[PDB]
């Protein structure tokens, strides 16, 4: 009957499965240094969130900039650990990196959506695309409610209402 | 000695310096003379190169070290690219850079770091002429010192 110690959040990504890595210790949230970080080091974090396996690992604060103090530095992990705490670390509060270089992960369950008709990757009047495991695909036309159309438009933001185009 | 010269008197001769004078004027020498100067007695000195490559298995390649403010300094890893590496080996006369390396994998840094965020168009003569954050204040870690290799 305990809320357990420490929590792992993915921020600034647009989904729960993809985001800049932030770790909860004490009453503060901190980021992970990007050095000695690879997809093998990202298998554990993607597993603990339940999303699954990792498809990319980002460094040099490409995903974003973290203001919180760095908790862990220079992590080397097998990739089969249940939680990031079992992965090797230099030590708590051993901040040798900086907010200039930050670490993030991209799991497999993260998804995105867009409409593309022609000559324009973002165009709110075109075929629908879905993004799964770093791949682009469409959904079947069969058995789609007009309400489902409405949510599609609301998600991307072309209009409050949309109408199915058979063409 | 370069052949082209302007015939002008040799002010002093036989300059002898002690250890660590700030400037020549601290070095005792013979009294001033306005004598006519023979072409041979004029002195030409070639100071060492402003930039040097260190700790590289090849002499031409290594970490990039720049003599600034009387001390040798390095270049940070921020915004470093292959085109930036073209300028440095253009100074040495070595061939164009084959690859650029980063995060001090080549060696651990030394000296006070001077330059950061170096931005070279690729045709610029010197990094000093290149636009970049100058005069230190880069606060890069020594693990961020940069190094490249170039054709011999
Ligand atoms: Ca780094
Ligand atoms: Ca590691
Ligand atoms: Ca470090
Ligand atoms: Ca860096
Ligand atoms: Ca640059």
């Amino acid at each position: 009957a305990c809320i357990e110690s420490g929590q792992l959040r993915l921020v600034n990504g647009g989904g729960r499965c993809a985001g800049r890595v932030e770790i909860y210790h004490e009453g503060s949230w901190g980021t992970i240094c990007d050095d000695s970080w690879d997809l093998s080091d990202a298998h554990v974090v993607c597993r603990q969130l339940g999303c699954g396996e990792a498809i990319n690992a980002t460094g040099s604060a490409h995903f974003g900039e973290g203001t919180g103090p760095i908790w862990l530095d220079e992590m080397k992990c097998n990739g089969k650990e249940s939680r990031i705490w079992q992965c090797h670390s230099h030590g708590w509060g051993q901040q040798n990196c900086r907010h200039k270089e930050d670490a993030g992960v991209i799991c497999s369950e993260f998804m995105s959506l867009r409409l593309t008709s022609e000559a324009s990757r973002e165009a709110c009047a075109g075929r629908l695309e879905v993004f799964y495991n770093g791949a682009w695909g469409t959904v079947g036309k069969s058995s789609m409610s007009e309400t489902t159309v409405g949510v599609v438009c609301r998600q991307l933001g072309c209009a409050d209402k949309g109408k199915i185009n058979p063409a | 000695s370069l052949d082209k010269a302007m015939s002008i008197p040799m002010w002093v001769d036989n300059v002898q310096c002690p250890k660590g004078p700030d400037t020549l004027w601290q070095c005792p020498s013979s009294p001033w003379e306005k004598r006519l100067a023979s072409p041979s007695e004029e002195t030409w000195i070639t100071c060492d190169n402003k930039i040097r490559l260190q700790e590289g298995p090849t002499s031409c390649s290594g970490r990039v070290e720049i003599w600034h403010g009387g001390s040798w300094g390095t270049v940070c890893d921020d915004s470093w690219d292959l085109d930036d590496a073209q300028v440095v080996c253009q100074q040495l006369g070595c061939g164009p850079a084959l690859k650029a390396f980063k995060e001090a994998e080549f060696g651990q840094g030394t000296g006070p770091i001077w330059l950061n965020e170096v931005k070279c168009k690729g045709n610029e003569s010197s990094l000093w002429d290149c636009p970049a954050r100058r005069w230190g204040h880069s606060e890069c870690g020594h693990k961020e010192d940069a190094a490249v290799n170039c054709t011999d």
